[PDB]
């Protein structure tokens, strides 16, 4: 009975991760490693994806 | 409690003689900190191929480690005889903030078999086994580490395929060569690949039962498995503890060929660990059947701080350790 938000691809709407929040735009990309880690940052971290 | 299944029958051990000057070797082996040898990968995150500074618990980059090696009991014939091991249990350490270990480092090439060194048998990687706990003091007979209250156990069993972890206490036996006994040496674990490890059914207790025939297990609050394949590719191992409990590490699961370790397990038990020592083994193979076994050897955590070369993959590629030196 809803509308089935685990993903958008996508404009910038606020999310949650298991906890980590922020607001983003998210698209579908390649992968980078290390895989089953979820979480990409760079040196500010800035979640990357 | 825990159902490790039944006491042993006998309070009876096999004699333990102690061999421990055919043990000295000189094989050091200090960190390839450019190789990122011994680095723990950071939790949670991941990185692209930006390198970046790091703080956390590692090895000392110049440290060559403590090494260690398992051997063969005495046999002859076509049968066993009393075994033969270091004094490594003797060798009681305090805990350092944690540790890592290299295993299967000598694989795929030949050294001697130690115990009895003339047979010049090529080298195997073999699992080794653990005891921590908050306290140690003498043995009934004087003898050093024997532990207080509960302890952690790592114990491979049978083969290298299965790995046990425990959390319970220890008990002494009366019988000749064990700890209440005044017989005893040193304690010490065994397995038997004569019928041990068969090829259609492993013996997964065969460490286990080996080590109940020394101690009477009592009041066991955790036991936990792991499934293991054999590789004779070296991996990395290491135990840390934080307010959250002990955690284990291992380059197994996920980085086989790069070595970095990744947190596999976890543990339950929060108890501040204050010592640490290995427990020694023996392998009750027949003498002509022997073979020699590989290196093992030990390192400990500090709070030290690198620059960190990832992969695009994320593995840790090369690292700095900035204090080893001015050009570091």
């Amino acid at each position: 009975n809803d509308t089935k938000i685990a993903s958008q691809l996508g404009n910038c709407v606020e999310y949650s991760l298991y906890g980590v929040s922020g607001r983003g735009v998210f698209q579908n990309c390649t992968a980078v490693g290390v895989r089953q880690q979820r979480f990409v940052y760079d040196a500010y971290q800035n979640l990357v994806g | 409690y825990v159902d490790v299944g039944p006491d042993s029958v006998k309070s009876a051990c096999i004699e333990v003689d102690i061999q421990q000057t055919f043990f000295d070797k000189t094989w050091p082996r200090p960190i390839d900190v450019s190789k990122a040898d011994g680095i723990i990968y950071p939790q949670g995150r991941t990185y692209s191929n930006i390198t970046i500074t790091y703080q956390g618990l590692f090895p000392y980059q110049g440290d060559h480690g403590d090494m260690y090696v398992y051997s063969a009991g005495h046999a002859t014939g076509t049968t066993p005889q009393k075994l033969f091991v270091a004094n490594y249990s003797q060798d009681v350490k305090q805990f350092a903030n944690g540790f890592v270990v290299r295993i299967g480092a000598a694989a795929n090439s030949t050294g001697t078999v130690i115990i009895s060194p003339s047979t010049s048998a090529t080298i195997r990687k073999i699992y080794p086994a653990f005891m921590l706990g908050s306290s140690v003091g003498n043995f009934s007979d004087g003898k050093m580490g024997r532990f207080f209250n509960h302890t952690l156990v790592l114990l491979p069993d049978g083969c290298g395929t299965l790995l046990r972890a425990f959390y319970c206490i220890l008990e002494p036996r009366s019988g000749n060569h064990c700890p209440a006994g005044n017989s005893y040496t040193s304690f010490a674990t065994y397995h038997t690949p004569a019928t041990d490890c068969s090829d259609g059914n492993y013996n997964r207790n065969a460490s286990l039962n080996s080590f109940k025939e020394y101690f009477n297990l009592r009041n066991c609050t955790f036991m936990y498995t792991y499934n293991i394949t054999e590789d004779e590719i070296l991996e990395w191992f290491g135990i840390t503890q934080t307010a959250q409990g002990v955690h284990l590490f291992s380059s197994r699961y996920v980085d086989l060929y790069g070595g970095n370790m990744f947190q596999f397990a976890t543990l339950p038990v929060y108890d501040t660990i204050k010592y640490y020592s290995i427990i020694p083994h023996s392998i009750r193979s027949i003498q002509s059947d022997r073979k020699a076994w590989a290196a093992f050897y030990v390192y400990k955590l500090q709070p030290l701080t690198f620059l960190l070369d990832f992969s695009v993959d994320g593995y840790i590629r090369r690292a700095i350790d900035c204090g080893f030196n001015d050009l570091s």
